């Protein structure tokens, strides 16, 4: 719990660092070590999930308190100060825990499907890592949670689909693969 | 009455396999006498018939596995084409006596080849709950947590059971195709 509160802290730190002065200072020793504790903390939480052996008692305390902490955050956070990480730590739980986490799909969703798409949606080239990790996640989603697709409206349903298009539309072979 | 009296024959002919491995004929005509009482709805009936086949089946295990003459075809096969149109009004405890009986017949094939294709068939039934219950873990494990895949689980192991107490070793095959 507390780490995930110093990590949001810190979070939030970087964001405005980086909405008061640009990109820039991303450059330069203090915000570097901030995101190197989101990264390893990241690592942690996405690193035991996968190897841990209980998926219902997974799903029911360790990752409520990532919502608030992680996602929300991802979602409140700048462009430029949101950790593309975060994607594929999500990605890595949804592969593990599968079916128990289908109802929080919604939830989830919410938070980093339309914002992250946004920052993908004008060219083929900028925002790279979070292009890659954010169809890791979806492949995932679609892959161990598919009854969600159908919980949710024929209009969000359809954002969805159009997204793994312009996927398949991508010069980066990676990301054209996933789709 | 009729049921009483046919009961004693069907333990008289059970008790002199001498005579019934002399006569094939008559050890066939037996047989399936037996199949047909195992759709006998009168009280003990289904019991007596079982108790008697694999009584037989111990003492003339040879028979059943080499073509006789008159026959172009060891009468195993029969019964294995056809496990399910006799077993079907059996009870779950009657099923496995059944089992356990043919597994006699199926330990007489000496012949390595041919055994294993006998176990393999043997073994079909059962073995299609098993890979349903299977998969369906293999998406959702609190499904091993279902009333009803449980108590099928115990049946379908039961029955395993049986088919190796008479098998023997060479049922290995199938041990390790679910081990």
């Amino acid at each position: 719990l507390d780490m995930l509160n110093v990590y949001k802290c810190l979070s939030e730190n970087i964001s405005a660092a980086i909405q008061a002065n640009g990109e820039m200072v991303t450059k330069q020793p203090l915000i570097r070590s901030m995101r190197t504790v989101k990264r390893e903390t990241l690592k942690l939480i996405s690193g035991w999930v996968s190897r841990s052996n209980d998926p219902q008692m997974v799903a029911e305390n360790f990752v409520p308190p990532l919502l608030d902490a992680v996602l929300i955050d991802y979602q409140r956070n700048v462009p430029a100060a949101r950790e593309p990480e975060v994607l594929s730590t999500m990605a890595i739980i949804v592969n593990k825990l599968g079916g128990h986490i289908t109802a929080e799909i919604p939830q989830i969703f919410d938070a980093v499907f339309e914002c992250t798409l946004n920052m993908i949606n004008k060219d083929f080239e900028e925002y790279p890592e979070h292009r890659t990790n954010f169809f890791l996640l979806l492949q995932a989603v679609n892959s161990h949670c598919f009854p969600a697709f159908l919980a949710i409206p024929p209009a969000q349903f359809k954002l969805v689909l159009d997204s793994i298009i312009w996927a398949f539309k991508h010069t980066m072979r990676n990301v054209a693969d996933t789709g | 009455n009729k049921a009483i009296i046919a009961s004693n024959i069907m333990y008289i002919v059970g008790q002199y396999p001498r005579f019934l491995r002399a006569h094939w004929k008559f050890l066939k005509t037996v047989v399936n006498k037996l199949f047909e009482f195992m759709h006998e709805t009168h009280d003990g009936v289904q019991d007596m018939a079982c108790d008697t086949f694999i009584k037989i089946a111990q003492k003339c295990r040879r028979h059943f596995v080499q073509v006789q003459v008159g026959e172009v075809m060891p009468f195993i096969d029969e019964i294995l084409n056809n496990i399910n149109t006799i077993i079907c009004d059996l009870q779950p405890q009657q099923v496995h006596t059944f089992y356990e009986a043919v597994g006699y017949m199926i330990g007489a094939q000496t012949d390595q080849t041919v055994q294993e294709h006998l176990i393999e068939k043997y073994m079909l039934l059962p073995n299609q709950v098993w890979d349903s219950i299977i998969q369906q873990a293999t998406k959702n494990v609190d499904i091993l947590k279902d009333p009803e895949t449980v108590k099928q689980l115990g049946s379908i192991l039961k029955t395993n059971v049986r088919a190796c107490k008479a098998v023997g070793h060479p049922f290995v095959i199938q041990l390790g195709r679910i081990y």
